[PDB]
């Protein structure tokens, strides 16, 4: 749904949509060339289709062209600053793609505002949406906007024919919740199959790997996933239909 | 009031199971 | 408490055996939501 | 008596920044963050 | 011990990445354990001795 | 037959006769003047360093800026004197007079920061130097491919 | 020399006098509002 889509927020703000019960490939996505630019971290594409998933979420907003470049890990970048903060780990896909058969007003696309102004270069996600002005240097600026503080989000104006420098384009990022859970969004297979007493390879959503399968004699938390063995390695699962 | 909060606080890091073992 | 943008609650019940004291006793903290919320917390209150 | 039945959260509490508070209700748990207005001081009802 | 790599479960570096990508985060781990083998080959040689 | 690439970094080689260029030299003269006007903005905002150098910043700024506010003002009007058609003439002059305005209302506020930009305090001036600076860099841009654009739209007016 | 000296010349006849290494300590100088100016350019009042 996200993407054949209608209306995208602002880049400081924007709409982390939560998805569950999804049987998502991503296969549909990365044979679409529509995607300008699709660089991945924790995932290669095409193999986000396996095991890896818990939770995921999603993030769409708007900016122009050159910005893409700067939405990866670090980064630096007034966007990347006070506008969008990536983390370091575990990001997952960056889609980009063109906004501008949606966008690019004709006097100018004057509605996708950036915080200009903020202390404390952005935390992690963190989603600052309240505008006070800066209060910046030694001054009142108390509802004022006047000396040295001013409004602190601006627009770009992208015109229908702008510069492909600052064409915008609508950029999807994808967070990856990794195991620590009972998983929600699966690659197809099923298999309908399970055998025990058997040497076969067996990707229990948790792992993948081969070995022989019982029914356990140990007891679990109902909430809790499954075991490990002193070695770092799975000491077992719980089948997640038996 | 100020009272002594002998060993209360310990919980679970993660949900990932383990048997028998110090960690 | 909240760790790079989430926030996570535990639970556990014990039976109540004072009046003026709290229990010299140890029981573990189980997870209850791994709540994903972008919110910086500083203060906070109880609701009686 | 169940006599604390829930928590709050925040930086503002009034609406200035973005705030979060939990209601323990008789049986089925009640959360939200929100632009919360606080009361200076809570209660509940019976 | 993950040695900088992303994850002991190689596996998952097998199963997330790609080989072109592997390598590199491959390249890594197995040094390592290649490295303590080796260190508690030594430890036990010298032990034998 | 122009080599040109208009504010936010669109390229455009005119196809028509003389008086289109002798409509656009202004043009060749504004939005050259407008980048290098503003490829110095784009630079004292993050270089800004020395406490006294400011009074030298804000002066430069208001200074260079006045040289695309004269030229964008009069690279429409040459656009426009040969107006065939009066939407590029009114562009003309809307994108000239709201640019230059914007070139001719901050202009003036540039100099505003000029002020204290004279001693050059360095507890927190270099901070406001820097504060409008972007402020000024990001609108003027803007204000001035669209001005970039109508004053070639009134170019291409007269072109054939 | 240059202050609680004599003598001086005309403006355009500045005498040209290099001051090579000793401390300068422009303390006493700085201390000192005896200028009308001492204004400073590309290195600020005392900073110096
Ligand atoms: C649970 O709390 C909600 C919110 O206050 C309330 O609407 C509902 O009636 C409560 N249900 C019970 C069983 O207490």
């Amino acid at each position: 749904e996200v993407f054949n889509a209608t209306r995208f927020a602002s880049v400081y703000a924007w709409n982390r949509k939560r998805i569950s019960n999804c049987v998502a490939d991503y296969s549909v996505l990365y044979n679409s060339a529509s995607f300008s630019t699709f660089k991945c971290y924790g995932v290669s594409p095409t193999k986000l289709n396996d095991l890896c998933f818990t939770n995921v979420y999603a993030d769409s907003f708007v900016i122009r062209g050159d910005e893409v470049r700067q939405i990866a890990p670090g980064q630096t970048g007034k966007i990347a600053d006070y506008n969008y903060k990536l983390p370091d780990d575990f990001t997952g896909c960056v889609i980009a793609w063109n906004s501008n058969n949606l966008d690019s007003k004709v006097g100018g696309n004057y509605n996708y505002l950036y915080r200009l102004f903020r202390k404390s270069n952005l935390k992690p996600f963190e989603r600052d949406i309240s505008t006070e002005i800066y209060q910046a240097g030694s001054t009142p600026c108390n509802g004022v906007e006047g000396f040295n503080c001013y409004f602190p989000l601006q627009s770009y104006g992208f015109q229908p024919t702008n510069g492909v420098g600052y064409q915008p384009y609508r950029v999807v990022v994808l967070s990856f919740e990794l195991l620590h859970a009972p998983a929600t969004v699966c690659g197809p297979k099923k298999s309908t199959n399970l055998v025990k007493n058997k040497c076969v390879n067996f990707n229990f959503n948790g792992l993948t790997g081969t070995g022989v399968l019982t029914e356990s004699n140990k007891k679990f938390l109902p909430f809790q996933q499954f075991g490990r063995d002193i070695a770092d390695t799975t000491d077992a699962v719980r089948d997640p239909q038996t | 009031a100020y009272t002594n909060s002998f060993t209360r606080g310990v919980y679970y890091p993660d949900k990932v199971f383990r048997s028998s073992v110090l960690h | 408490k909240n760790i790079d943008g989430y926030f996570k609650i535990y639970s556990k019940h014990t039976p109540i055996n004072l009046v003026r004291d709290l229990p010299q006793g140890f029981s573990a903290l189980e997870p209850l939501v791994d709540l994903p919320i972008g919110i910086n917390i500083t203060r906070f209150q109880t609701l009686l | 008596s169940n006599i604390i039945r829930g928590w709050i959260f925040g930086t503002t509490l009034d609406s200035k920044t973005q705030s979060l508070l939990i209601v323990n209700n008789a049986t089925n748990v009640v959360i939200k963050v929100c632009e919360f207005q606080f009361c200076n001081d809570p209660f509940l009802g019976v | 011990s993950n040695f900088g790599a992303i994850s002991s479960v190689l596996n998952d570096i097998l199963s997330r990445l790609d080989p072109p990508e592997a390598e590199v985060q491959i390249d890594r781990l197995i040094t390592g354990r290649l490295q303590s083998l080796q260190t508690y080959v030594t430890q036990q040689l010298i032990r034998a001795a | 037959s122009a080599e040109i690439d208009l504010g936010k970094g669109d390229f455009r080689e005119i196809r028509a006769s003389e008086d289109a260029r002798e409509a656009a030299e202004a043009l060749a003269e504004a939005a050259r003047a407008m980048k290098e006007a503003l490829e110095i903005i784009r630079e004292i905002a993050e270089k800004l360093r020395d406490s006294s150098r400011a009074s030298e910043a804000a002066k430069r700024i208001a200074k260079a800026i006045r040289k695309a506010a004269d030229a964008i003002a009069e690279a429409a009007k040459i656009a426009a004197r040969a107006a065939k058609d009066g939407d590029a003439a009114r562009n003309a002059e809307n994108a000239a007079r709201k640019a230059k305005e914007f070139a001719e209302e901050q202009a003036k506020l540039a100099d505003m920061y000029a002020e204290l930009a004279k001693n050059g305090d360095k507890s927190s001036v270099l901070e406001q130097l820097k504060t409008f600076a972007d402020k000024a860099f990001h609108e003027m841009e803007d204000r001035f491919y669209q001005a970039a654009l109508a004053v070639f739209e009134a170019a291409e007016a007269a072109a054939g």
